[PDB]
C-alpha cells in the first residue's frame, strides 16, 4: 500500500485523528477527531486497479457518517438532558451513543456491512481496517455502564460471527468473520477492564499483522489457492501455518495469553454463563481456522506443477519472521510481562 | 415537558431524514441530498445545544467544516463511478 | 409568531422532501430548506453571523456541487402536481391557524437574543458578534482552527487523489 | 466532563473547545462542580457530589424553571377553560419594557 | 503469631531468598528467543540457519538488554503495586481488622463419610 | 428564584422621584453631568460589580438619581434654552446622537456654563477610563478554598517501596 | 400489571404474573427475531404477509411460554414439592409444543430436553441465590501509575481545592 | 388551589441549592415576563428583530 507518499500522509493524519478521538475529554471532540480519520481513510480502501474498492469505499461512507450522525444527535441530546459529558444515572441517550459506536466498530446486530465490504479489498486496507480502526470506536464504549447493550452485543458476537464463518470460502470475508468474533471478546473484557482489554487488543492486533502477512506477501484470496501455494519445504508450511492455531486460542503458542487473561478476569468478576457461551462459540472459529490449515498439516499434497520458485518480498517477509516466532514461541516470554497486573 | 415542547421538531425530522437516508424506493443521490438535510437538522440541534451557554457559538463552524468535507467527500465518491459503472449507477436502488 | 411560521414551513418542505424523488427537486428543497433554517437559526442568537456563515457555506459553497450533479445526473423535468402543491397548502394553512391559536408566549424559545438579555450585563454593550467569535483567535483554541484550514487542504488532497482527475 | 483514555499531547487543544468558563450566567458554579471532579475523581464524584450537580444543571440546562413557568401558564389556561378567570383580568398587569 | 494481621502479611520481612534463575531468566530467555528469531529468518530465506551470525550477536544483545530492562520495570511495577496495597490496608482499618485464628478444635465441620 | 424566603424590599422604599430625561437631554450635558456627579456613580458602580446583588446599595442608587436630578434642576435653573437647543440640535443632527455632527450649539453651552457654574468641560475619553476611588464600604470577602478532608488518596512521592512479598504473586512466578 | 415479573412471587402464588412476564418476554424476542427476519431472509411484499410472518414467528413462542408456565405451574400445585424436575416437566413440555408448531415429533423432545436443562439450571440458580449476569464488583478502570500517566503539555494553573 | 405548591420552589423542592438563605438570583427571560400577554413578550424580545 506504499505505492505513493500521499497514502503515508493518509495513514499518519488518520493516525492523527484517532489519537484525537481517544483523547477527547468531551462528546463532541470525538466526532472531530472521527470525523478526522474517516477523510484520511476514504483514500485508502479506494484505488484504480480494483472495481470492487470503490463501492467498498462507497458503503464504508455510508455506514460510518450513518453512525456518525447518530453519535453526533445522541450526544448533544445526552447535553442537552445533563450539560456534562457524563450521567449519573443510564439512560436511552447512552443506548443511542453506544448503538451508534458498535454501528462503527461492527458488533453482530451491526456487521453486516463488515465482510460485504472486505469481498473486496486487499489485504493491508484490510490489516488497516480491523486493527486501527477498532481503535476510535471501542475506546468510547469503554466510557459507557450500560450492561445489557454489551451483553447483547458480545453474545451475537460470538456466535454469530463463528456460525457466520462457515459457510464463506473467501480468505478476507472469513478474517471478517474471525474478527467479529474476537471482537466480541474484546467488549465483553470491556465490561470487567480496561487494561485486559488493551491486552487482548493488542495481542489480536500482533496476530492480525502476522497473518495478514501471510496472505499479502503471497497474494491469497481463497482458500482453494492455499492448496496450490508452493513453498520449497513443506516443514516450513507447516510451520507458518501455526499462526491459525495460536489466534485460535490453543495452550502451547501465544494467542492463549489473552484469551486466558479474559478468561481469569471474567471468572474473578463472577461472570460464568456469557464465558462458557463465548467458549463454545469460540469451537467454530478454531474450526475455520482447521480448514485452512488442511492445507499445511498433511505434508504432501497433488500440487500444480507449473510454478516451481517461490516468489516473495524481503522486507515484509523478513518482518514477517519475526513476528512468526513471537506467535507460536512468545509464551516464554509471560515472566517478563508486568502489563497483567 | 421541556423535551416535547423545546427541540422536539429537530428529533422528528432527523428520523425522518433518517429514514429517507435508507429507504429503498430512494436512490444514492437522495440518500446524499438526505444526509445534508440531516446535516441542517444537526446544526439546527446543535446550535440549540450552545446558544444555552453565552459565547461557545463558535463551535458552528467547526461542524459545519467537516460536515461539508463530508459532503463533498460523498459527491466525489460518487461521481467517481462514473468512468467504471456509467452515468446510469444514479438511479440504483440498491448496493 | 414568524419562529412557529418558519416551524411550519420546515415541516411542510421536510415532508415534501420526504415525497418528491427527483434529484434536482430534492436539491432545490434542500435549498428553500436552508434559508428557513438559517432564519430560525438566527431567531435564538445574539446575532445573525452563524447564520451567514452556514449561508455561505452550505448553500452558496457546498450545494452548488449538489445542484451541478442533480442536475446533470436527471435528463428530464419536473412533474409538478397540483395534488402535492395543494396538500401542501393545506398544511400550511393549517398549522398557520394552529399556531394562531397557540400560545405564542409557551411556545417562544429559552434560548436569550441580544435583546433578551439583561439591561446591566456589561458583555453585551461591547461588539456585535465580538465575545462568541473571541475564543476561534485566542490561546489555546486557535490550534483547532490552523486544524481546521489544514484539514480543508488536506480535504483537496483527498478529493484530487479519489476522483482520479 | 469525560475522562480521556490516554493524556497525549493531543488533548490539549481539544479540552478547552466548549466549556462555561468564559463569561457565562453561573460558569462559577460549573468550576465548582469540576474542582469537586479533581478531589473525588469521577466515579465518586457521581454519588459524594451529587449536591454540586443539580445547581450547575439546573442553571445552565433550565429545567425546573421552565417546568414551573410551564405549570403557572397552563394553569391560568385551565382556569380560564373552567371559567373562574374571563375577560380582560386573564392576563395580569404587564412588566416594563426596561423591567428584565 | 495468634493473629491474622492484614498489616503483616503484605509487609516483607526479608527472609525471602530469590531464586538462582530469578534475577537471570528473562535476558537468557529473550537472548535465546532472538538467536532463534534469527535461526527462523535464515530457515525462511532459504539461507543456512548459522549464516550471517552478527544478526544472531545483534538479536541476543537485544533480548538480553530489553530483557534487563523490563525485568528492573517490572520489579519497580510491582513493588509499587505493594506499596499501594500497603497504603491502602494503613489508611482503612476499619474494612480490613485483625482476625483472631481458630484452631481446628474450636470448629466442628463436615466429614463426608464414604462409605 | 424569589420564594418567600428572600426579602425583597417593599414599593414604598422604591417609591423614588425618578430621572424621566430623553435620550437626547441625557447625550447632551453628560460631559457636565459626569464630573459633577463622579462621586456617587462609582460608588454605585463598584457595589454593583463587586456585590452582584440588585438589593444592595439600593441609597447609592437613590444617591446616583438624585445626583443626577439636582444637576439637572441646577441646568435647568440657569441654561435652559442653550441646553434645549443643543440637545434639539443633537437629536436633530444625524440617526444616532453624535457630538461631531453639530459643535455650534456645544460650544454656546459650554460658555454658558462656564459663565455661570465655572465648569470646564472635560476631555473626550475623560470617563471611559479605569477610576480609582476610596470606597467607605468594606470588601465582601477574600475567595476562600474549598476545603475537602476525605479525597481520594495516591501514593505519596515519599513513601518507602520495598521489593513485593513473594514476587508478582502469579501462577509458578516467584 | 404489565410490569410484573416473573420471580415477585413464589412459585405457585399468582399465575396471571408469571404468563404476562413469560409472554412479554417471547414477544420480545419474537419481535427482535422477526424484525432480521423479513428484511433479510424470505422477504415479503405487502402489509398481510408481513403481519403473518409477525405472527408466525411471533405466537408460537407465546404459545412456548405460556405452556412452559402452565405445566410448570400444575406441576408445582400438583404435589407440596418445589422442586427441579417441575422445571423439568415444563421444559419437556415447551419443547412438544414447540414441535407441534415444526410438525416434527423429533423436533419436539430434542427441544424438550434442552428446554428441560435451562429449566433445572435456572431453578437451580433460584435455589443457590447466584446471577447469570452479575454486576461487576471489579471493574478496572486503569492500571496502575494511573496520575503519573498525564503527558501534556499544558501548565496546570493552582487547584481551587485543598485537603486541609 | 393548585396543592402541593408553594411560591418559588418546584413543588416543594428547591430550585437552587448550596446558596445563601437570603440570595437573589434573576430568574430567566420566559419566567419573568410570565402572567402576561405576548405582545409584552414580543415588545423586548423582538427589537434587535424587527429594525
Ligand atoms: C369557485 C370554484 C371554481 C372551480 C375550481 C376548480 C378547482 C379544481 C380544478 C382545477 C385544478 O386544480 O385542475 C388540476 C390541473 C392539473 O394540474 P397537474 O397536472 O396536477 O399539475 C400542473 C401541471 O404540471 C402543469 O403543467 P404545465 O407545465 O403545462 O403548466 C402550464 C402552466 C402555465 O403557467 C402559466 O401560464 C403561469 C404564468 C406564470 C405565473 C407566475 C409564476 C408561477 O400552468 C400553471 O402553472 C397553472 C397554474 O391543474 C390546473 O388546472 C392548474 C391551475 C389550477
Ligand atoms: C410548494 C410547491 C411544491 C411543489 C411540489 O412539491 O411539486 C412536486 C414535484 C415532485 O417532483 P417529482 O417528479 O419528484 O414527483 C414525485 C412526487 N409525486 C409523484 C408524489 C408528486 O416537485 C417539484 O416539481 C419541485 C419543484 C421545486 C420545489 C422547490
Ligand atoms: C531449548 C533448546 C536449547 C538447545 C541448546 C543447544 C542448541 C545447539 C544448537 C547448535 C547445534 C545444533 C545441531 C546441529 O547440527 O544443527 C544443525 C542444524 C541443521 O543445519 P543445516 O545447515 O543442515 O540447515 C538445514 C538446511 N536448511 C536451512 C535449508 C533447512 O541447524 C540447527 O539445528 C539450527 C537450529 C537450532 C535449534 C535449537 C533447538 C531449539 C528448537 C526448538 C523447536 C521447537
Ligand atoms: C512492538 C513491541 C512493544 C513492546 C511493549 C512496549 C511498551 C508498551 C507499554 O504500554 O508498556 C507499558 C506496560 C505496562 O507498564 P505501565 O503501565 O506501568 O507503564 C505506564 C508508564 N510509562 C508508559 C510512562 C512507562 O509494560 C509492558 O507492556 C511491558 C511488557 C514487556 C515489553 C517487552 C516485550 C518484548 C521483549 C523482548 C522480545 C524479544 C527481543 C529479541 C528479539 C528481537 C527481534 C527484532
Ligand atoms: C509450553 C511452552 C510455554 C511454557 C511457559 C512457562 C515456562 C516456565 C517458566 O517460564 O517458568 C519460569 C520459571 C522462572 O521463574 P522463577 O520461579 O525463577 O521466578 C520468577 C522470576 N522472574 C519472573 C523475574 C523471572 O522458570 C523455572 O521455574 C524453570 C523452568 C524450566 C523449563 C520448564 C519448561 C520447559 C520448556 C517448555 C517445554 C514444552
Ligand atoms: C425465548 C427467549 C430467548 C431470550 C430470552 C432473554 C431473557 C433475558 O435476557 O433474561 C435476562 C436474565 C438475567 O438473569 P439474572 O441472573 O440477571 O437474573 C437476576 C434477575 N433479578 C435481577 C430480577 C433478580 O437472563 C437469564 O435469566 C438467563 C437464563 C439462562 C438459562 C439457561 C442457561 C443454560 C442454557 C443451555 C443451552
Ligand atoms: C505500545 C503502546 C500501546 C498503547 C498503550 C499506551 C499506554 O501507555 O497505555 C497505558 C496503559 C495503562 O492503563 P491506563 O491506566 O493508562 O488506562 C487509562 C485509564 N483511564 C481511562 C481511567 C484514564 O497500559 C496498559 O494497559 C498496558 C498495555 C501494554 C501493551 C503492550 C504489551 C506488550
Ligand atoms: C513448536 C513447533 C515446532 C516449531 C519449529 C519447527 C521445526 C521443524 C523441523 O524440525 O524442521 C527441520 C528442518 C529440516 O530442513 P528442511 O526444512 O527439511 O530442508 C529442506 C530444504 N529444501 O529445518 C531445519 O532443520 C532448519 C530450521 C530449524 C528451526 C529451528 C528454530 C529454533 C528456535 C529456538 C528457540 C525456541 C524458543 C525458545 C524461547
Ligand atoms: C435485538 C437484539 C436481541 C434482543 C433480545 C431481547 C430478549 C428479551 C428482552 O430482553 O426483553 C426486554 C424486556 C423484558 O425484560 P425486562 O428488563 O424484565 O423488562 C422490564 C419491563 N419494564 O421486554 C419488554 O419489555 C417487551 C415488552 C413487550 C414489547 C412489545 C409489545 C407489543
Ligand atoms: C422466557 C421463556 C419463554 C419460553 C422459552 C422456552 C422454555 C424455556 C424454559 C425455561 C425458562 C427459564 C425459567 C423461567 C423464567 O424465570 O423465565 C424468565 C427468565 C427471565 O426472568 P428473570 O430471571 O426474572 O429476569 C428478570 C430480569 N430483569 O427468562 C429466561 O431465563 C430466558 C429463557 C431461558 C433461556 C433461553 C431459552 C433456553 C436456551
Ligand atoms: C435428561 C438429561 C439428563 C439429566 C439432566 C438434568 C435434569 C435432571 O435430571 O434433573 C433432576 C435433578 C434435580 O435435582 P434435585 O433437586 O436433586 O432433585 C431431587 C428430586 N427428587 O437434577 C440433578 O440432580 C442434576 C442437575 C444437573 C444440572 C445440569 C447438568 C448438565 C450441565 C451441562 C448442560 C449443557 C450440556
Amino acid at each position: 500500500m506504499f505505492n505513493n507518499s500521499s497514502k503515508i500522509l493518509f495513514i499518519t493524519i488518520m493516525i492523527i485523528g484517532t489519537l484525537i478521538t481517544v483523547t477527547s475529554n468531551s462528546w463532541l471532540g470525538a466526532w472531530m477527531g472521527l470525523e478526522i480519520n474517516l477523510l484520511s481513510f476514504i483514500p485508502l480502501l479506494s484505488d484504480n486497479n480494483n472495481l470492487m474498492s470503490t463501492e467498498a469505499s462507497l458503503k464504508y461512507f455510508l455506514t460510518q457518517v450513518l453512525a456518525s450522525t447518530v453519535l453526533l444527535f445522541s450526544s448533544i441530546l445526552l447535553m442537552l438532558k445533563n450539560n456534562m459529558n457524563n450521567e449519573i444515572n443510564e439512560s436511552f441517550t447512552s443506548m443511542i451513543i453506544m448503538s451508534a459506536l458498535l454501528l462503527k466498530s461492527g458488533a453482530a446486530p451491526f456487521h453486516f456491512w463488515f465482510p460485504n465490504m472486505m469481498e473486496g479489498l486487499t489485504w493491508m486496507n484490510a490489516l488497516m481496517l480491523m486493527t486501527w480502526q477498532k481503535i476510535a470506536p471501542l475506546m468510547l464504549i469503554s466510557y459507557l455502564n450500560i450492561k445489557y447493550l454489551l451483553l447483547i452485543s458480545v453474545i451475537l458476537s460470538v456466535i454469530i460471527g463463528a456460525i457466520g464463518g462457515l459457510n464463506q470460502t473467501s480468505l478476507r470475508k472469513l478474517m471478517a468473520f474471525s474478527s467479529i468474533n474476537h471482537l466480541g471478546w474484546m467488549l465483553s473484557s470491556l465490561m470487567i477492564s480496561e487494561s485486559i482489554w488493551l491486552i487482548y487488543f493488542f495481542f489480536y492486533s500482533f496476530l492480525s499483522f502476522v497473518l495478514t502477512f501471510m496472505f499479502n506477501i503471497f497474494k491469497l484470496f481463497h482458500l482453494n489457492q492455499l492448496f496450490s501455494w508452493f513453498v520449497n519445504s513443506k516443514i516450513l508450511k507447516f510451520t507458518l501455518f501455526m499462526n491459525f492455531l495460536s489466534l485460535g486460542g490453543l495452550p502451547p503458542f501465544l494467542g492463549f495469553l489473552p484469551k486466558w487473561l479474559v478468561i481469569q478476569q471474567l471468572t474473578l468478576c463472577n461472570q460464568y454463563f456469557m464465558l462458557t457461551l463465548m467458549m463454545m462459540s469460540t469451537l467454530i472459529t478454531l474450526f475455520f481456522y482447521l480448514r485452512i490449515c488442511y492445507s499445511a498439516f498433511m505434508m504432501n499434497y497433488f500440487e500444480n506443477n507449473w510454478i516451481m520458485k517461490m516468489n516473495m518480498n524481503s522486507i515484509n517477509y523478513n518482518m514477517y519472521m519475526i513476528m512468526t516466532f513471537f506467535s507460536i514461541f512468545g509464551l516464554f516470554l509471560i515472566s517478563l510481562f508486568y502489563f497483567m497486573f | 415537558m421541556i423535551m416535547i415542547l423545546y427541540w422536539s421538531l429537530p428529533m422528528i425530522l432527523f428520523i425522518l431524514g433518517l429514514f429517507c437516508f435508507v429507504s429503498n424506493r430512494k436512490h444514492l443521490l437522495s440518500m446524499l441530498l438526505s444526509l445534508e438535510f440531516i446535516v441542517l437538522m444537526l446544526f439546527f440541534m446543535l446550535f440549540i445545544y450552545l446558544n444555552m451557554l453565552n459565547y461557545e457559538s463558535y463551535f458552528s463552524m467547526m461542524f459545519l467544516t467537516f460536515s461539508v468535507c463530508e459532503g463533498a467527500l460523498g459527491l466525489s465518491i460518487l461521481v467517481s463511478m462514473i468512468r467504471t459503472h456509467g452515468n446510469d449507477y444514479f438511479q440504483s436502488f440498491s448496493i | 409568531m414568524i419562529q412557529l411560521m418558519l416551524y411550519s414551513l420546515i415541516i411542510t418542505t421536510s415532508i415534501i422532501f420526504l415525497n418528491m424523488i427527483h434529484p434536482l427537486a430534492l436539491g432545490l428543497t434542500l435549498l428553500i430548506q436552508t434559508i428557513f433554517v438559517c432564519l430560525l437559526t438566527g431567531l435564538m442568537t445574539k446575532s445573525f453571523w452563524y447564520s451567514y456563515i452556514l449561508f455561505l457555506i452550505f448553500l452558496g459553497g457546498m450545494l452548488v456541487l449538489f445542484i451541478y450533479v442533480t442536475s446533470l445526473a436527471s435528463n428530464e423535468m419536473f412533474n409538478l402536481s397540483m395534488k402535492l402543491t395543494l396538500f401542501s397548502s393545506l398544511i400550511l394553512i393549517f398549522m398557520l391557524i394552529l399556531s394562531f391559536i397557540m400560545d405564542k408566549t409557551s411556545s417562544s424559545l429559552f434560548l436569550m437574543n441580544n435583546d433578551m438579555q439583561s439591561i446591566i450585563n456589561m458583555n453585551s454593550y461591547f461588539m456585535e458578534n465580538s465575545l462568541s467569535l473571541n475564543k476561534l483567535y485566542n490561546f489555546p483554541t486557535n490550534f483547532i482552527t490552523i486544524l481546521l484550514m489544514n484539514y480543508l487542504l488536506i480535504t483537496l488532497i483527498v478529493i484530487v487523489k479519489i476522483t482520479k482527475l | 466532563s469525560l475522562t480521556p483514555f490516554l493524556r497525549l499531547p493531543l488533548t490539549d487543544l481539544t479540552g478547552c473547545l466548549i466549556n462555561h468558563q468564559t463569561y457565562d450566567k453561573c460558569g462559577k458554579f460549573e468550576m465548582k462542580m469540576m474542582e469537586c471532579f479533581e478531589a473525588y475523581g469521577l466515579e465518586r464524584g457521581k454519588r459524594e457530589c451529587a449536591d454540586l450537580i443539580s445547581d450547575f444543571q439546573e442553571c445552565v440546562g433550565m429545567q425546573k424553571q421552565l417546568m414551573r413557568f410551564h405549570a403557572m401558564r397552563n394553569e391560568r389556561y385551565k382556569q380560564w377553560l373552567k371559567g373562574e378567570r374571563k375577560g380582560q383580568e386573564f392576563f395580569a398587569d404587564p412588566p416594563r419594557v426596561d423591567a428584565y | 503469631s495468634a493473629v491474622n494481621d492484614p498489616l503483616e502479611l503484605l509487609t516483607n520481612k526479608g527472609t525471602h531468598e530469590p531464586s538462582f534463575l530469578s534475577p537471570i531468566w528473562n535476558p537468557i530467555a529473550c537472548g535465546v528467543a532472538g538467536v532463534g528469531a534469527a535461526i527462523f529468518i535464515n530457515w525462511g530465506f532459504r539461507k543456512p540457519v548459522f549464516s550471517g551470525i552478527q544478526k544472531h550477536i545483534a538479536f541476543g544483545a537485544i533480548g538480553v538488554g530489553a530483557g534487563a530492562y523490563f525485568d528492573q520495570k517490572r520489579n519497580e511495577y510491582l513493588a509499587k503495586r505493594d506499596a499501594v496495597l500497603r497504603h491502602y490496608i494503613e489508611l482503612h482499618p476499619d474494612d480490613f481488622p485483625v482476625k483472631e485464628r481458630k484452631t481446628y478444635g474450636q470448629v466442628l465441620e463436615s466429614w463426608v463419610p464414604v462409605r | 428564584v424569589i420564594t418567600n424566603n428572600t426579602t425583597l424590599p417593599e414599593e414604598s422604599e422604591l417609591n423614588v422621584q425618578e430621572l424621566n430625561l430623553s435620550s437626547a437631554a441625557l447625550r447632551a450635558g453628560a460631559f457636565h453631568l459626569g464630573k459633577q456627579c463622579e462621586q456617587a456613580n462609582n460608588e454605585f458602580m463598584l457595589c454593583r460589580q463587586e456585590l452582584d446583588d440588585p438589593r444592595a446599595c439600593l441609597a447609592e442608587g437613590k444617591a446616583v438619581t438624585s445626583c443626577a436630578l439636582d444637576f439637572f434642576r441646577k441646568v435647568k435653573k440657569t441654561c435652559h434654552e442653550e441646553f434645549t437647543q443643543y440637545a434639539t440640535c443633537l437629536d436633530k443632527s444625524s440617526g444616532t446622537m453624535a457630538f461631531s455632527h453639530c459643535r455650534k450649539t456645544q460650544g454656546v453651552f459650554d460658555k454658558c456654563i462656564k459663565d455661570n457654574f465655572d465648569w470646564d468641560r472635560p476631555s473626550y475619553g475623560y470617563f471611559s477610563r479605569a477610576k480609582v476611588i476610596q470606597s467607605a464600604r468594606e470588601a465582601p470577602k477574600k475567595e476562600e478554598k474549598v476545603s475537602y478532608p476525605d479525597a481520594t488518596p495516591g501514593l505519596p512521592e515519599d513513601y518507602p517501596k520495598p521489593p513485593a512479598k513473594y514476587g508478582s504473586r502469579f501462577h509458578w512466578l516467584e | 400489571l404489565l410490569r410484573s415479573k416473573y420471580y415477585d412471587h413464589p412459585d405457585g402464588e399468582d399465575a396471571f404474573g408469571k404468563i404476562v412476564a413469560t409472554n412479554k418476554y417471547a414477544v420480545s424476542a419474537g419481535v427482535a427475531w422477526s424484525m432480521f427476519d423479513v428484511l433479510t431472509l424470505s422477504k415479503p411484499q405487502g402489509y398481510l404477509p408481513t403481519l403473518g410472518r409477525f405472527a408466525y414467528n411471533t405466537g408460537p413462542l407465546m404459545g412456548m411460554a405460556t405452556a412452559f408456565t402452565l405445566t410448570t405451574l400444575v406441576a408445582t400445585n400438583a404435589r407440596g414439592k418445589d422442586d427441579k424436575i417441575n422445571y423439568l416437566i415444563g421444559g419437556f413440555a415447551a419443547g412438544g409444543v414447540f414441535g407441534a408448531w415444526k410438525h416434527n415429533h423429533v423436533a419436539g423432545l430434542c427441544a424438550g430436553l434442552f428446554l428441560g436443562i435451562a429449566g433445572v439450571i435456572k431453578k437451580m440458580s433460584i435455589e443457590q441465590g447466584w446471577e447469570f449476569f452479575p454486576n461487576t464488583p471489579i471493574k478496572q478502570y486503569g492500571g496502575l501509575n494511573i496520575a503519573g500517566n498525564d503527558w501534556t503539555i499544558m501548565a496546570d494553573p493552582p487547584k481551587n481545592w485543598t485537603t486541609e | 388551589n393548585v396543592p402541593g405548591w408553594e411560591v418559588g420552589t418546584w413543588y416543594g423542592e428547591p430550585v437552587f441549592k448550596t446558596l445563601p438563605e437570603d440570595t437573589l438570583v434573576t430568574p430567566i427571560f420566559k419566567e419573568f415576563y410570565a402572567h402576561s400577554d405576548w405582545k409584552s413578550y414580543a415588545k423586548r424580545a423582538h427589537l434587535k428583530l424587527w429594525s
